[PDB]
C-alpha cells in the first residue's frame, strides 16, 4: 500500500502516547467478551468465565501487552510489513486456525479502544490512517493463508 | 438475542446521547465517509464536505431512528418497518455498510463517553447495532 | 425473515432430502472437512475418514436437526435452543464455521436434487441455513 | 499459492466440459436473486423486476458470459494470476467500489452451478480444488484495494 507522509505522521504522533500494556489488555478483553467464540484460542489462559474474571486475568493482560507490541513493530517497519508477520502468519494461519474475519474485528476493537484514550486527538482523519494500519496488519497475517 | 441487561445498558448510554443527536449522527457519517470513502456512493446527491447542512440533518435523522428502535426494542422490526424497505428493496444498501456504520457510532460514542462505555456496555452496544442492521437489510434475507 | 414462500420451498426440498438424512449429512460434512480443513479442529475426538462411521452417524443427526427446524419453522429458536447452548456456549464455534456447512449442504442438494434447486429455491434455502446459523450462534450476541 | 499438479488436473479436466454461457449465465442470475443488494452495481441491464425477468434479461446472460471468461482466463494461466486480473481489480474496486466480501458470494454460486452440472463427478477433491480457485481469484481482484 502507499502511506502518505501525512498518515505516517497520524500513525507515530499518537503511537507515542499508547500505554502499551493497558491498551493491549483493554483491547484483548474486549475481543473476548464482545465477540465471545474468540475464547476458544485462549483455553490455556485459565478462567475467563466472566468478563470481570476475563479482565483480570494475568495472562489476558500480559498477552495483551504483547498484540500491541506487534502492531508497534508495524508502526517502526511500515514499509516491511509482509517480514514483520510472516512468523506471526504461520503461527495464526497454520498452527491456531484463525479465520481472518477474527483479524479484523481485534483492529477495529483497538479502534475503539485508542479513541476512548485519545477522545478528540483521535480525528476522523486520523481514524482513517489507524483503520488502514489494522488493516494492512489484518491483511500480513492472513498471508499464510495461501 | 438481546437479554434484558443488554436493552438495559442500550438504555444507559443512549440517555447520555439521547440529548446530542445531531453533532453525535453528524460525525459519525463523517468518519463513516472518512475511513471508509466507498460508502460516499450512496449520497451521490449531497454535498460530503466537512459539516455540510445536508450531513448534520441526516446525521440528526440516522440517530433518532436509534433512538426509536432503543425505545420499542421489544420489536425492532416492527419499529422500523419503513426503513426497512427504504435501504434494502429501494436503496439496496450492501449489508457491509451497515458494520461501517455501527463501528463509526462505537467510536463517537467512546471519544465523548468513554466510561458510560465498559466492555460490557460495549458488548450489549454491539449486539444493538447488529440488530438494526439486520432489521434494515431483512428484505434481501 | 422467511415469507410464506420460502417457507413452503424450504419445505419442498426437505421432502426429497427427508428419505436420505444420513448419505446427505455424512456427504455434507466429508465435503467441510475437505474444502474447509480448518474445521477439522472441532472433531479432534473423532475418527475423521472417508467413511468413518462416527461422520455417518453424526452427519445423520445433522440433518435430524434442519428437519426438526423445518417443522417448526415458525419459532426455529424455540425449537433449538439446546443445540444453541451446546454450539455458542460449549463448543464456542466460530460463526464463519456455520457458512462452511450450510454451502457444503448446498452443494450436495444440487449434485443429488439439482431441479429441485431453482435459483428461487436456492435463495429460500439460504435464507433457511441462515436462520438456523444464527439461532446456533444467538448466546454469542 | 502452490497448486499441486493434481489440483491443476482437477480444475482443467472440469473445465473442458463447461457450458461457459449457460454457467455463467445461470450463476449471475443465482447471484442477483439469492443476494439482492448485488442489483444496485447492474442498474443498466434494465430490468431485475423479479427473478423471472432476472433470469431471461439478455444482458445478464451475455455478462454471465464474460464473468465465466475470465474464471478461464485464470484456468490457463495458474501462475500469472495477478497480471490476468490487475486490470479487473481497479474497475472493481476503484471504479464500481464492490465489497470483497460479494467477490466471495459469487465463486461460492459458482461452486453450486458446477456442482448442479456436474453432479457426482464434481468429488469432494474436485470441490476442494474449485473452492481454492475461486478463492485465489477473489484474492487477486481485492488486490487494487490497497
Ligand atoms: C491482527 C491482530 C493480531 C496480532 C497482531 C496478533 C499477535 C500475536 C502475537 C505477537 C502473538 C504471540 C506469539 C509469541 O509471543 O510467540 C500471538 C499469539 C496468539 N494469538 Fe494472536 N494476534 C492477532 C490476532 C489474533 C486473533 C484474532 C486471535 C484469536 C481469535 C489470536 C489468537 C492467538 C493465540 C491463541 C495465540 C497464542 C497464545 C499463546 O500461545 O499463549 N490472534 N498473536
Ligand atoms: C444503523 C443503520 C442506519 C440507520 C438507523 C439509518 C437511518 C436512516 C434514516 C432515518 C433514513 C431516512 C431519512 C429521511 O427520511 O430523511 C435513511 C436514509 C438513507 N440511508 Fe440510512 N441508516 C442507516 C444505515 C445506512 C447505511 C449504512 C447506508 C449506506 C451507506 C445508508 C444509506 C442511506 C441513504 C443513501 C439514505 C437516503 C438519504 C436521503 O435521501 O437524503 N443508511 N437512513
Ligand atoms: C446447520 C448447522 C448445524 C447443525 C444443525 C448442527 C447439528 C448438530 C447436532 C444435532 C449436534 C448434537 C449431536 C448429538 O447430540 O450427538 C451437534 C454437535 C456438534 N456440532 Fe453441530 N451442527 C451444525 C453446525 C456445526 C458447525 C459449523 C460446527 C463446527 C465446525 C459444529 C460442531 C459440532 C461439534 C464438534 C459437535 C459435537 C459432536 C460430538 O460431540 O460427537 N456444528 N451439531
Ligand atoms: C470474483 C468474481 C468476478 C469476476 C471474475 C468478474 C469479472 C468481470 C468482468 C470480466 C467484467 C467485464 C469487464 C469488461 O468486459 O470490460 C466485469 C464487470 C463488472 N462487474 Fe465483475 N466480476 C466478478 C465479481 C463481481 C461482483 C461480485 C460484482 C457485483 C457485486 C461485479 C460487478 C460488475 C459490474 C457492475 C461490472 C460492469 C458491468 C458493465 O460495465 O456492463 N463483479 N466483471
Amino acid at each position: 500500500v502507499h502511506w502518505s507522509a501525512e498518515e505516517k505522521q497520524l500513525i507515530t504522533g499518537l503511537w507515542g502516547k499508547v500505554n502499551v500494556a493497558d491498551c493491549g489488555a483493554e483491547a484483548l478483553a474486549r475481543l473476548l467478551i464482545v465477540y465471545p467464540w474468540t475464547q476458544r484460542f485462549f483455553s490455556s489462559f485459565g478462567n475467563l468465565s466472566s468478563p470481570t474474571a476475563i479482565l483480570g486475568n494475568p495472562m489476558v493482560r500480559a498477552h495483551g501487552k504483547k498484540v500491541l507490541t506487534s502492531f508497534g513493530d508495524a508502526v517502526k517497519n511500515l514499509d516491511n510489513i509482509k517480514n514483520t508477520f510472516a512468523q506471526l502468519s504461520e503461527l495464526h494461519c497454520d498452527k491456531l486456525h484463525v479465520d481472518p474475519e477474527n483479524f479484523r474485528l481485534l483492529g477495529d476493537i483497538l479502534i475503539i479502544v485508542l479513541a476512548a484514550h485519545f477522545a478528540k486527538e483521535f480525528t476522523p482523519d486520523c481514524q482513517a490512517a489507524w483503520q488502514k494500519l489494522v488493516r494492512v496488519v489484518a491483511h500480513a497475517l492472513a498471508r499464510k493463508y495461501h | 438475542v438481546l437479554s434484558a441487561a443488554d436493552k438495559t445498558n442500550v438504555k444507559g448510554v443512549f440517555s447520555k446521547i439521547s440529548g446530542h443527536a445531531e453533532e453525535y449522527g453528524a460525525e459519525t457519517l463523517e468518519r463513516m465517509f472518512t475511513a471508509y470513502p466507498q460508502t460516499k456512493t450512496y449520497f451521490p446527491h449531497f454535498d460530503l464536505q466537512h459539516g455540510s447542512a445536508q450531513i448534520k440533518a441526516h446525521g440528526k435523522k440516522v440517530v433518532a431512528a436509534l433512538v426509536e428502535a432503543v425505545n420499542h426494542i421489544d420489536d425492532i422490526a416492527g419499529a422500523l418497518s419503513k426503513l426497512s424497505d427504504l435501504h434494502a428493496q429501494k436503496l439496496r444498501v450492501d449489508p457491509v455498510n451497515f458494520k461501517f456504520l455501527g463501528h463509526c457510532f462505537l467510536v463517537v460514542v467512546a471519544i465523548h463517553h468513554p466510561s458510560a462505555l465498559t466492555a460490557e456496555v460495549h458488548a450489549s452496544l454491539d449486539k444493538f447495532l447488529c440488530a438494526v442492521g439486520t432489521v434494515l437489510t431483512a428484505k434481501y434475507r
